[PDB]
RNA sequence: GGAUAGUGGCCUACCAUGGUUUCAACGGGUAACGGGGAAUAAGGGUUCGAUUCCGGAGAGGGAGCCUGAGAAACGGCUACCACAUCCAAGGAAGGCAGCAGGCGCGCAAAUUACCCAAUCCUAAUUCAGGGAGGUAGUGACAAUAAAUAACGAUACAUGUAAUUGGAAUGAGUACAAUGUAAAUACCUUAACGAGGAACAAUUGGAGGGCAAGUCUGGUGCCAGCAGCCGCGGUAAUUCCAGCUCCAAUAGCGUAUAUUAAAGUUGUUGCAGUUAAAAAGCUCGUAGUUGAACUUUGGGCCCGGUUGCAACGGGGCCUUUCC
């Protein structure tokens, strides 16, 4: 045989045997764990608001330099701190301390993007409006 | 839950009505009446739907009120009348009857029929029981008790109903080769003769029907309903008679008129 | 509350997203046949799938079967109808055959350049798009429409239009009102 | 390190955008790709570029 | 143009049976003039609240708040 | 026996010691209301289903009850609990998970608009009522269709450019009419309403995957990009820009979840010597699985389907019966 039941009445044990063997799976563990919910400072959200506490500069990993300029969010939701990279060319300066953001994720669920050492989470607006719009010339961060 | 409901949603109408889906978010609940809810068809979907008299229920209540309608040769000015299987609607005005007969796609057919035949109508035999004073009586499938009912009447059976005394005229027996129309099922609106019947004691009695095609069909007793013998319905058939023409010679029929 | 309403997509977008044979094969489409974006072919591809896989279910079934035969000829039917299919190759198995650009010259568009009602098929296109075609009475601005070869004999400019009708136009009208005075007058 | 956040986006010479008539927008540039593609304006190079140099 | 037309056999069935919107759109008995609904609601439950007629209680208001 | 509308440990009295469970009871979790269904899907499947229909349950949490045919009702009452409102301090009054609307929460969701004209419902009832429902407002949830140009003349090599002309029209605007319950809008139209038609399409990209630059300036492992591999260290096809090109296009990108890809959950259909994985070994209950053998074979018929042949079916004997 191939090393599973074959009888036509296995059929309890091939779907306990599948069950059981389930739980290798990554996705499907996180799911019936409800991993996202418990861990995952975004509680199984894919965006989530918080407030700056402090401008990083973080080391990229090799075989790259040029610190990635970070910033560490206290999210309103639960009161978790991450880390949060800020994307483009400046747009660290549109960033203040105690400036409310809108976190997204980075695109690998996890599993921290790039050269980036430690920082699943990027900033998507600032003080209400948006990263890019506030790099492109279209619109200015409000007064604070 | 907590009490009967009044209201029907659209979608949960009976598919027979053929209601417009996007016309409101209500069909006309039947109200408690002779047939049933689902067997039956309300007066405003017979006078707005099916015959285009009315336009809308407002103007179904305004004939209804001014007595013009008429159910088994009574007035019926109740909008919902649950106006069910073999009921003779006669209307005075434009001066005709019809006789709720199902066609053979399993809808309730307008069948204009006249008055010489709208005299009476047909009632299959519910139950045979005897009434208080030991007075024996037959429960019809439109929910007429008759008193003192013929003694070699039986279930099963049809009695033509007198519709002016409510009497019974008449009776057809439930046996093999007579004929049939098929009031419910997969089959409901087809016409043939009583080829067996099996009996299933404590289950459901089936009975196997052949159509005039030689078509034969098993069904529920349920749903299996007297109308006469071979080549002689007591009544006045639809314009398909119960063929049930499959969709391909459908199709060449419809072609047919070219 | 009502029913749902029931709606359905018309197109489909492909696999892969930038192959290259497939893209100068669409360019090649949007520009034989004056089309405005690929949602127009992904539409038609959309619909020439459907045919096939209605195709091929009732070619796996054994033939003389009811169900094969009904919705067999109605398939053949429709796409006679349209024009799409062949008279000759009613078999399903021709239909099971079919192509893109049989269904994109069934087009008003394509047919009114096909019909020498316009210069180009882009010009077909203005031309429908600003109400100048009709088909039989009735005006119709919709590129696609998938003349039903009854309609082929039938296509005209519109009693409107004053192309093919007896109207002045508008800028037309107003540079005969310049030239009024233009003239000296 | 951070107050280096504009080395380059802050100091990039701010050359302005070049006015030139505006592009046919919809099925017109449809028709433009089809013929600056499928009615041999040359572009060969070989076997076909798309880029000058 | 299409649309949908009926003929009355006289003007009195007409009047009888047609709805009272289109008989005031051609020129026969005209809109009766209700108030806003809002405010024929709001009238209604005010007087849900008293519970008889209101003029033996206006008395008793005016004696109140009279002194 | 009581109680119930009625069956019933539903409850009571006496009695018996039963009842369920590895074929998973019982317990625990569910970011679980169930189903019709939805997404994706060669086949087999995976995931979703608060939500338009059906069923259930609830009306801040419980409990109790009146009326009534029907309620353990909450736009009914009574009590406690938690909130919470007026007050002249004596008292009194509450229940938006109906429709709007507000606060809060959050990534995350609209008008305190009009009307019973349609759908239906209720009532003593053709007439009244109905935030049920419908109408419009907000609305790039999603879906359908498809404007942003078309055609000539000059100059050169079908194309070319700020060389020009006659047409075409809707986006709007608006008499009217229609549409409507009254409107709005659509449909239809008086007149107006194109020339860089400025009435000017975007969103992402141009090393590979993956369609599109060995072009120019800038920066110089900085700034930044980059899903991944990588690009940047003074000649950057990858950053910041200009130009040009590509892709989709009234849409396009990003994040998260999920499906296919995934034969990376494998029943179909995985792998286990060395890549992760054969229990140190044997026994053994449940489970799964388990050698062969009992009417076969002649014949005579009738008879349906395809086009005498094939294929199906029924019946008689043959030690048999249906
Ligand atoms: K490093
Ligand atoms: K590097
Ligand atoms: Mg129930
Ligand atoms: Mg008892
Ligand atoms: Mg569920
Ligand atoms: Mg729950
Ligand atoms: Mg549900
Ligand atoms: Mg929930
Ligand atoms: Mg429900
Ligand atoms: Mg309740
Ligand atoms: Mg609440
Ligand atoms: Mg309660
Ligand atoms: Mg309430
Ligand atoms: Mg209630
Ligand atoms: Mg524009
Ligand atoms: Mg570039
Ligand atoms: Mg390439
Ligand atoms: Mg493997
Ligand atoms: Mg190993
Ligand atoms: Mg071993
Ligand atoms: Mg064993
Ligand atoms: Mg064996």
């Amino acid at each position: 045989g191939k090393g599973k039941p074959r009888g036509l009445n296995s059929a309890r044990k091939l779907r306990v045997h599948r069950r059981n063997n389930r739980w290798a799976e990554n996705n499907y563990k996180k799911r019936l764990l409800g991993t996202a919910f418990k861990s995952s400072p975004f509680g199984g959200s894919s965006h989530a608001k918080g407030i700056v506490l402090e401008k990083l500069g973080i080391e990229s990993k090799q075989p790259n330099s040029a610190i990635r300029k970070c910033v560490r969010v206290q999210l309103i939701k639960n009161g978790k701190k991450v880390t949060a990279f800020v994307p483009n060319d400046g747009c660290l300066n549109f960033v203040d301390e105690n400036d409310e953001v809108l976190l997204a994720g980075f695109g690998r669920k996890g599993k921290a993007k790039g050269d980036i050492p430690g920082v699943r989470f990027k900033v998507v607006k600032v003080s209400g409006v948006s990263l890019l719009a506030l790099w492109k010339e279209k619109k200015e961060k409000p007064r604070s | 839950a907590r009490g009967p409901k009044k209201h029907l949603k659209r979608l949960a109408a009976p598919h027979h009505w053929l209601l417009d889906k996007l016309s409101g978010c209500y069909a006309p609940r039947p109200s408690a009446g002779p047939h049933k809810l689902r067997e039956s068809l309300p007066l405003i979907v017979f006078l707005r739907n099916r015959l285009k008299y009315a336009l809308n229920g407002r103007e179904v209540k305004a004939i209804l009120m001014q007595r013009h309608v008429k159910v088994d040769g009574k007035v019926r000015t109740d909008t919902t009348y649950p106006a069910g299987f073999m009921d003779v609607i006669t209307l005075d005005a434009t001066n005709e009857n019809f006789r709720l007969v199902y066609d053979v796609k399993g809808r309730f057919a307008v069948h204009r029929i006249t008055d010489e035949e709208a005299s009476y109508k047909l009632g299959k035999v519910k139950k045979v029981q005897l009434g208080k004073k030991g007075v024996p009586y037959v429960v019809t499938h439109d929910g007429r008790t008759i008193r003192y009912p013929d003694p070699n009447i039986k279930v099963n059976d049809t009695v033509k109903i007198d519709l002016a005394s409510g009497k019974i005229t008449d009776f057809i027996k439930f046996d093999a080769g007579k004929l049939v129309y098929v009031t419910g099922g997969r089959n409901l609106g087809r016409i043939g003769t009583i080829v067996h019947k099996e009996r299933h004691d404590g289950g459901f009695d089936l009975v196997h029907i052949k159509d005039s095609l030689d078509n034969t069909f098993v069904t529920r007793l349920n749903n299996v309903f007297v109308i006469g013998e071979q080549g002689k319905p007591y009544i006045s058939l639809p314009k398909g008679k119960g063929i049930k023409l499959s969709i391909a010679e459908e199709r060449d029929r419809r072609r047919a008129q070219q | 509350p009502r029913a749902p309403r029931t709606y359905s997509k018309t197109y489909s977008t492909p696999k892969r997203p930038y192959e290259s044979s497939r893209l100068d094969a669409e360019l090649k489409l949007a520009g034989e046949f004056g089309l405005k974006n690929k949602k127009e072919i992904y539409r038609i591809s959309f619909q020439l799938s459907k045919i096939r896989r209605a195709a091929r279910d009732l070619l796996t079934r054994d033939e003389k079967d009811p169900k094969r035969l009904f919705e067999g000829n109605a398939l053949i039917r429709r796409l006679v109808r349209v024009g799409v299919l062949s008279e000759d190759k009613k078999k399903l198995d021709y239909v099971l055959a079919l192509k893109v650009e049989d269904f994109l010259e069934r087009r008003l568009q394509t047919q009114v350049y096909k019909l020498g009602l316009a210069k180009s098929v882009h010009h077909a296109r203005v031309l429908i798009t600003q109400r100048h075609i009709a088909v039989g009475k009735q005006i119709v601005n919709i590129p696609s429409f998938m003349v039903r070869l009854d309609s082929e004999k039938h296509i005209d400019f519109a009693p409107t239009s004053p192309f093919g009708g007896a109207r002045p136009g508008r800028v037309a009208r107003r540079n005969a009102a310049r030239k009024a005075e233009a003239s000296g007058e | 390190s951070l107050a280096r956040a504009g080395k380059v986006k802050s100091q990039t010479p701010k050359v302005e955008k070049t006015e030139k008539p505006k592009k046919p927008k919809g099925r017109a540039y449809k028709r433009l790709l089809y013929t600056r593609r499928f009615v041999n304006v040359t572009l060969v190079n070989g076997k076909r570029r798309m880029n000058p140099g | 143009s299409v649309g949908f037309g009926l003929v009355y056999n006289s003007v009195a069935e007409a009047k009888k049976f047609e709805p009272t919107y289109r008989l005031v759109r051609y020129g026969l008995a005209e809109k009766v003039e209700k108030a806003s609904r809002q405010q024929r609601k709001q009238k209604k439950n005010r007087d849900k609240k008293i519970f008889g007629t209101g003029k033996r209680l206006a008395k008793k208001v005016a004696r109140r708040n009279a002194d």
